[PDB]
């Protein structure tokens, strides 16, 4: 859990793609059927640069050593589109000053629950998880916390009950994408999420999905900053000899600002967005 | 240390209104709720009156019932008893005290329950 | 309705056709609030039969958010001897919200909770704990000579009463320093002008009133601009269905008949509207279902009659409503042999255009007199 920096980081310019249509979510919680409205809001504005961040290790001949764990302004709004296999994004961190003089705030699985807090948290420059693979026990376990140092004076705490899932890396295309939208507005947290089982590497498919309003947090602190707590498996114990060492498995994820936007939202019969058209965009 | 000092009593005429003025000096007075008790030679000891800090509701006892008014002033740190229709009973020592809000009928008859002691004024009534 | 074609009309002698003359609504019976089931208790059940105890130099702080404050509980049972509050009275606390709690709880002697009481400068009331200039809460206590004493005493619970300065508010000073003056300093040890701050309780049977100990337990309620988190409970009364009130769902406020539906809402779905942007259909918050919004009947009221001069037989057309509401929407109260009659009876007509009373339905078909809409006429003539 201490605070130390980390190492051997190769700097490479930063991507940027295309978010098509994704952004979308719920404005509040009213119902129409076969409804069309417009709603001004922080939305996401269509077909948008979003910065994309990898999150990958080769030896062979490249030695890339992708491991982005930046420090994005809050902005208004937040959309964060992660894919994985495995589990490998492991949760988000958000602040103004990220240290103990402001209040911060921390969601992550802990490999056995989805934990919650707003605590005046000591993150250090490079917080992150990591997974051990051990071999006397066949199997993948996390033994590896190292996110913050201190917890004082803090307010707000929720841990749900215990999960279960599956930590063995998987090979192949990705298997797994969340779509979350976080807002601060009127000092309120709400977060918007949206699963969805996919097949590909890039260039994220063509299609429509709603964001679903998950959870919503009454913390009427301030956030400009936030960060992305990214887990990965140690290299030095099972694949390596000579020094200590790190690798992460094959993910990314794209990072996007909401704007004040007015999108008509259109609704089906059973209640549900089934299309959404900005009108700012031609 | 909240000072309390005591203002406006004496000898007055028959028929008259009286005005005595308690002044608590502190950084806690709008955290007290002002308490008000007399004292006569020859007579127990009786509550009087009892105000809140917002003084939209205060007790007052049976015999002092409809006779007497309370009021406070947060921005002066004040309290001030009004007493009119004045009849030569009331030729009494009066005393203020700061502390603690009370909602117990037969707890307004104890003077442990309050913070500070202070020395009362005397009132007098000429006929 | 003779009378009231009359007076709308401003004529002593009306003339053969339809007029309309007044309005009739259907006003809510008293009203209708629901609210979702209370399942969020705070945790107080853990502070009233907490098993340990702790000293007032080690006075326990417990934080209370998210969740609702339901002091009845505790209220009604009426075993604290001290149960003075500040900033909101006892009975009126519940309509209000708070941001969050604090819970400070210990043990003292019985006379010395007074020293609890707030801006108080004192040995304990200063040394022990401090509070600040303002107070929205209770300074709770009762005797706890039952638990607290036994055979033998106890040495466990220790009170500061000597000290440099007063304590800040809001700090719990748990340190073992022996204090020094500048007269004679000691400098390292325990001599002169320099005695322990702790001194034990004495718990015994025979302790009096004043000596009994008493457990004190203070709470403040605090509110920010973060939005509030611990709310008073709010009472949900029984639902009614197929009956026109004013219902109060989640803070919605409406007016209208619930009636069972078959909408299936998302799950993060409370309420729906339509197109004009007026509300349609509610989740009750207790159990799951939807109910729509039928705004009332009402309507407007006209009077079907011939000429003055031809007779005086009148008939009542009701504008958009069917023929059950017509006794409750603002009838049987008017004068008995007149209006009561005109209301009910065997002459009651359903039409497109709505209820039609004072007219009989033949079958046979004739040109028409009187028109009342959607292929309907009403004649005088048999």
């Amino acid at each position: 859990s201490q605070c130390v920096n980390l190492t051997t980081r190769t700097q490479l310019p930063p991507a940027y793609t295309n978010s098509f249509t994704r952004g979308v979510y719920y404005p509040d919680k009213v119902f129409r059927s076969s409804v069309l409205h417009s709603t001004q809001d922080l939305f996401l504005p269509f077909f948008s640069n979003v910065t994309w961040f990898h999150a990958i290790h080769v030896s062979g001949t490249n030695g890339t050593k992708r491991f982005d764990n930046p420090v994005l302004p809050f902005n208004d709004g937040v959309y964060f589109a992660s894919t994985e296999k495995s589990n490998i994004i492991r949760g988000w961190i958000f602040g103004t000053t990220l240290d103990s003089k402001t209040q911060s705030l921390l969601i992550v699985n802990n490999a056995t629950n989805v934990v919650i807090k707003v605590c005046e948290f000591q993150f250090c420059n490079d917080p992150f998880l990591g997974v051990y693979y051990h071999k006397n026990n066949k199997s993948w376990m996390e033994s590896e916390f190292r996110v913050y140092s201190s917890a004082n004076n803090c307010t707000f705490e929720y841990v749900s009950q215990p999960f279960l899932m599956d930590l063995e890396g998987k090979q192949g295309n990705f298997k797994n994408l969340r779509e979350f939208v976080f807002k601060n507005i009127d000092g309120y947290f709400k977060i918007y999420s949206k699963h969805t089982p996919i097949n590909l590497v890039r260039d994220l498919p063509q299609g429509f999905s709603a964001l679903e309003p998950l959870v919503d947090l009454p913390i009427g602190i301030n956030i400009t900053r936030f960060q992305t707590l990214l887990a990965l498996h140690r290299s030095y114990l099972t694949p390596g000899d000579s020094s200590s060492g790190w690798t992460a498995g094959a993910a990314a994820y794209y990072v996007g600002y909401l704007q004040p936007r007015t999108f008509l939202l259109k609704y089906n019969e059973n209640g549900t967005i089934t299309d959404a058209v900005d009108c700012a965009l031609d | 240390h909240v000072q309390l000092v005591e203002s406006g009593g004496g000898l007055v005429q028959a028929g008259g209104s009286l005005r005595l003025s308690c002044a608590a000096s502190g950084r806690t007075f709008s955290r007290y709720a002002a308490g008000w008790f007399r004292q006569a030679p020859g007579k127990e000891r009786e509550f009087v009156a009892v105000i809140e800090w917002d003084g939209d509701s205060a007790y007052y006892a049976d015999p002092v019932k409809g006779r007497f008014t309370i009021s406070r002033d947060n921005a002066k740190n004040t309290v001030y008893l009004q007493m009119n229709r004045l009849k030569p009973e009331d030729t009494a020592v009066y005393i203020c005290a700061v502390g603690g809000n009370h909602y117990s009928r037969s707890k307004y008859y104890n003077l442990d329950e309050y913070d500070d002691w202070g020395q009362g004024t005397q009132v007098t009534v000429s006929s | 309705p003779l009378s009231e074609t009359k007076c709308t009309l401003k004529s002593f002698t009306v003339e053969k056709g339809i007029y309309q003359t007044s309005n009739f609504r259907v006003q809510p019976t008293e009203s209708i609030v629901r609210f979702p089931n209370i399942t969020n208790l705070c945790p107080f059940g853990e502070v009233f039969n907490a098993t340990r105890f702790a000293s007032v130099y080690a006075w326990n702080r417990k934080r209370i958010s998210n969740c609702v404050a339901d002091y009845s509980v505790l209220y009604n049972s009426a075993s604290f001897s001290t149960f003075k509050c500040y900033g909101v009275s006892p009975t009126k606390l519940n309509d209000l919200c708070f941001t969050n709690v604090y819970a400070d709880s210990f043990v003292i002697r019985g006379d010395e909770v007074r020293q609890i009481a707030p801006g108080q400068t004192g040995k304990i009331a200063d040394y022990n704990y401090k509070l600040p200039d303002d107070f929205t809460g209770c300074v709770i206590a009762w005797n706890s000579n039952n638990l607290d004493s036994k055979v033998g005493g106890n040495y466990n619970y220790l009170y500061r009463l000597f000290r440099k300065s007063n304590l800040k508010p809001f700090e719990r000073d748990i340190s073992t320093e022996i204090y020094q003056a500048g007269s004679t300093p000691c400098n390292g040890v325990e001599g002169f002008n320099c005695y322990f701050p702790l001194q034990s309780y004495g718990f015994q049977p025979t302790n009096g009133v004043g000596y009994q100990p008493y457990r004190v337990v203070v709470l403040s309620f605090e509110l920010l601009h973060a939005p509030a988190t611990v709310c008073g409970p709010k009472k949900s009364t029984n639902l009614v269905k197929n009956k026109c009130v004013n219902f109060n769902f989640n803070g919605l406020t409406g007016t209208g008949v619930l009636t069972e539906s078959n909408k299936k809402f998302l799950p993060f779905q409370q309420f729906g509207r339509d197109i004009a942007d007026t509300t349609d259909a509610v989740r009750d918050p207790q159990t799951l279902e939807i109910l729509d919004i039928t705004p009332c009947s009402f309507g407007g009221v006209s009077v079907i009659t011939p000429g003055t001069n031809t007779s005086n037989q009148v008939a009542v057309l009701y504008q958009d409503v069917n023929c059950t509401e017509v006794p409750v929407a603002i009838h049987a109260d008017q004068l008995t042999p007149t209006w009561r009659v005109y209301s009910t009876g065997s002459n009651v007509f359903q039409t497109r255009a709505g209820c039609l009373i004072g007219a009989e339905h033949v079958n046979n078909s004739y040109e028409c007199d009187i028109p009342i809409g959607a292929g309907i006429c009403a004649s005088y003539q048999t």
